[PDB]
């Protein structure tokens, strides 16, 4: 018989024996009979049953049989202990399959979240919320998640970004926070947490500076968990970002008033975020040939802001900005929320219907590698505002891009921006305390068995000498190889 | 002032000193208890000596009354557990913060000055025979610090 | 290589040093970094005075370590 | 929450605990990530030697609350 | 035919200090931020010839207790 049916057979037989005792056998024979049958049915086949059935049964999520299995195994002495192992080893075996394979990166977290929810459910229903199984569930996840350095943290970080992004309208407010709570129960198991911040911080940096966050209340909810989970020190730099966005809007009120008081206000409607350089991701400043009307707008602000706060210096980030360019096409006007590079390059495509890749480059000054990325956004994208000559996906130095005056698009407003030392010491005294007498050779052997890192012979001897000085250990009067426990 | 002590407490909780630890004993923030782990390569190795800080009502501009609770063998520290640092009585400086006074005490555990000693009885032993000093201090550490 | 030192004012500054370098030059670097005189520093590592006439390699100091700066004191 | 148990050398061992774990649990977690069995620890949090029966919530241990670990070589 | 015109603009800018925060040692505040006593409601920063920065409200009291700079041991005068 297979294990799932066999357990039903054992469940049946025990109750018959339990039924017999009430029927005609003396009650004093109640216990020895049950232990006798129980020993033979399960006590002699614990490993055999678990190997054959448990690993298969767990995968199928067969709730009743496991409940029967755990209920039955508790009767045997050490039966439950045997169930922890093959259940625990199952996690480290099937768990490693989730993380070890780099080809499953796109579908990593959801498996980890799903597989996390599954095993928790088995604990709540089958194993009767046994605290021992809860611990080894936690201890086991901590192990295999960390068999891949620094990638699970990256994917969990990337996962939370997707959930919070404005594109995540499908998950309502109540649904979202429950998802995060399951992540935070998973984020605990990671060891390289300092790598999670930088990946979550860089993503959170993009979220604020392009306003794609779905719910500000969901944002603040997230940090309220990290701050509670890792202290204000871990999330200190993060909260600085939110202040900067909060503070920037205040600056806009005062700055905008200044321009109104001035009779010379450019048609360009301006907004600038002021971000503390220490917290935000490091950006490399890069020069761009801004227009004479463009260069002025920073100058009034820079002087104004500096005039309001001495000792500062505003060094601009042209990369992170984005402007709007209303266009005059042949079938209606369109708007293009475009980064500064796209703004400057797209401001090279009206005087002449087209220009060479190099003709634009010295006009603006962008790096070639990123200018190509910009131009690809203007030619190869869905909103093909350029016609590449020759046509193709990738840009080349010989390209004479042609402005698309026949540009058609459904929306009116469009976007293009898609593109060991003490450890040795502690063990030595610990081992020698139990022994009360030992030689050098065995003391050296047990260390590597008891220490999980390399130990140099030179380093090992030095600790022994240091411990001799502190009276922890003493050599034999005639056998330097042999030590004795002092206290 | 409290706000000075609050800032010290927060900046100590965030970035603690290596072999030091101090925090309020109860509700009253003016009464801290600290702990100087014995500096390595010293007779005080492996020791944990508990202090008892008391901040005055003008703490930035007036020293705190730190006093050992664990009986320490030292020429500069009496059996009552009182210290006699010059920085702590005469040359107190507001810029010096509790994380710094504790570290300075930790350093001075290994750098006594038997000249002008608070305990001349031990100072004579230290000045004359340093070999016996490193054994009496060791036994005091073992019988109080561990 | 470089080393971290925690100045008195709460800030932290990083010193570019070599193990062969003597402590006197270390204090001079602290000076021209922020300017408290060579006499008044008392560098602390693992609760030990960093003696002026010695070098970092003497005290078993490596990369990404930390040195603590205090005000000069004396016994009593 | 996370408690980072930094020892004398400055190594900052990370640990995770629920708000109600008994400090014996904390020492056991330190055993797994650092290797010193719970008998030889003396955890010192903010100048109070933690006692082996108190719950972590007693001491107001929060996220990122750094403890201190000191070896008691005897350790029974 | 020929039209180089822009119609809107958003950007960002990172702000950094001219030299350094210049952490006050008496009160541990930030120099633009007011004195720790002055927060509880015109708190100017006063230099020493050491170039050491201190809030006037802190260094005045310390001077009233000691005519000595707390970091350096020189005497206190501004520029
Ligand atoms: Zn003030
Ligand atoms: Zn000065
Ligand atoms: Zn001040």
């Amino acid at each position: 018989r297979e294990v799932p049916e066999y357990l039903n057979h054992v469940s049946k037989r025990l109750e018959e024996e339990g039924d017999r005792v009430i029927t005609y056998l003396d009650h004093s024979t109640q216990k020895p009979l049950i232990a006798c049958v129980e020993k033979q049915l399960l006590g002699e086949h614990l490993t055999a049953i678990l190997q054959k059935g448990l690993d298969h049964l767990l995968d199928e999520n067969r709730v009743p049989d496991l409940a029967q299995m755990y209920q039955l195994f508790s009767r045997v002495r050490g039966g439950q202990q045997a169930l922890l192992q093959h259940w625990s080893e199952y996690i480290k075996t099937f768990g490693t399959a989730i993380v070890i394979n780099p080809e499953k990166d796109k579908d990593m977290v959801q498996d980890l979240l799903d597989f996390k929810d599954k095993v928790d459910h088995v604990i709540e229903v089958c194993f009767q919320k046994n605290e021992r199984f809860v611990n080894l569930m936690k201890e086991s996840f901590e192990t295999f998640i960390n068999k891949r350095p620094n990638k699970p943290a990256e994917l969990i970080a990337k996962h939370v970004d997707s959930k919070l992004r404005a594109g995540n309208k499908e998950a309502t407010d109540e649904e979202l926070e429950r998802t995060l709570d399951k992540i935070m129960i998973l984020f605990r198991f990671i060891h390289g947490k300092d790598v999670f911040e930088a990946f979550y911080k860089k993503d959170l940096a993009k979220r604020l500076l392009v306003g794609k966050s779905a719910s500000v209340d969901a944002e603040k909810s997230m940090l309220s968990k990290l701050k509670h989970e890792c202290g204000a020190a871990f999330t200190s730099k993060l909260e600085g970002m939110f202040k900067d966005m909060e503070l920037s809007k205040d600056i806009m009120v005062h700055f905008k008033q200044h321009m109104q008081n001035q009779s010379d206000s450019g048609p360009i409607d301006l907004t600038v975020n002021i971000l503390t350089m220490g917290y935000w991701p490091t950006y490399t400043p890069m020069e761009v040939h801004l227009t004479p009307e463009m260069i002025k707008l920073q100058e009034v602000f820079k002087a104004f802001y500096l005039g309001k706060h001495s000792g500062r210096k505003l060094q601009w980030q042209t990369t992170l900005g984005h402007a709007v360019l209303k266009a005059e096409f042949k079938e209606g006007k369109k708007e293009f929320q475009v980064s500064l590079f796209q703004t400057l390059v797209l401001l090279m495509f009206n005087e002449g219907d087209g220009f060479s890749f190099e003709e634009i480059k010295m006009a603006t000054g962008i790096e070639d590698s990123e200018l190509r990325r910009t131009l690809q956004s203007l030619a190869c994208g869905k909103a093909r505002v350029l016609i590449k000559s020759p046509k193709g996906k990738e840009v080349e130095d010989g390209d004479k891009f042609i402005f698309n005056g026949e540009f058609k698009h459904k929306l009116f407003r469009i976007k293009i921006n898609q593109i060991r030392q003490y450890q040795i010491d502690a063990a030595i005294v610990r081992i020698m305390k139990m022994r009360k007498t030992l030689g050098h050779n065995l003391l050296v052997s047990e260390l590597y068995n008891q220490l999980k890192f390399p130990v140099k012979p030179g380093d090992l001897k030095k600790r022994i000498e240091s411990l001799i000085d502190r009276d922890y250990m003493e050599r034999d009067k005639d056998n330097p190889n042999q030590y004795h426990y002092v206290a | 002032a409290l706000k000075r002590i609050h800032k010290e407490l927060n900046d100590l909780a965030r970035d603690p000193p290596a072999q030091c630890s101090a925090g309020p004993v109860g509700d009253d923030m003016f009464h801290w208890q600290a702990t100087i782990m014995g500096p390595n390569d010293s007779p005080y190795q492996g020791g944990v000596f508990f202090l008892t800080i008391h901040f005055p009502t003008d703490y930035p501009f007036k020293p705190p009354k730190v006093a050992f609770t664990t009986r320490i063998y030292h020429p500069n520290i009496n059996s009552n557990g009182s210290i006699c640092l010059d920085i702590l009585r005469s040359q107190w400086s507001p810029a010096l913060t509790i994380s710094k006074v504790l570290l300075s005490i930790c350093s001075l555990l290994c750098d006594p000055n038997p000249d002008d000693p608070l305990v001349p009885e031990i100072a004579r032993i230290y000045k004359t025979d340093r070999e016996k000093y490193n054994r009496i201090a060791r036994e005091w550490t073992q019988k109080y610090a561990m | 290589m470089q080393i971290f030192v925690k100045t008195l004012t709460g800030k932290t500054i990083t010193l570019e040093v070599e193990p062969s370098d003597t402590i006197e030059n270390v204090k001079a670097k602290i000076q021209d970094k922020e300017g408290i005189p060579p006499d008044q520093q008392r560098l602390i590592f693992a609760g030990k005075q960093l003696e002026d006439g010695r070098t970092l390699s003497d005290y078993n100091i490596q990369k990404e370590s930390t040195l603590h700066l205090v005000l000069r004191l004396r016994g009593g | 929450m996370l408690i980072k148990v930094k020892t004398l050398t400055g190594k900052e061992i990370e640990i995770d605990i629920e708000p109600t774990d008994k400090v014996e649990r904390i020492k056991e977690r330190v055993e797994e990530k650092e290797g010193i069995p719970p008998q030889q620890q003396r955890l010192i949090y903010s100048g109070k030697q933690m006692n082996d029966e108190k719950t972590a919530a007693d001491y107001k241990i929060l996220g990122g609350s750094v403890l201190h670990l000191v070896l008691a070589l005897r350790g029974g | 035919k020929k039209r180089f015109e822009v119609k809107k603009w958003n950007a960002v800018a990172l702000w950094a200090w001219d030299i350094v925060v210049d952490n006050c040692a008496i009160c541990r505040n930030h120099i633009m931020d007011l004195c720790i006593e002055c927060q509880a409601n015109e708190c100017t920063v006063a230099w020493g010839v050491c170039n050491h920065a201190f809030h006037f409200h802190c260094i005045s009291r310390w001077l009233k207790t000691r005519q000595v700079c707390p970091l350096d041991n020189r005497e206190w005068e501004f520029q």
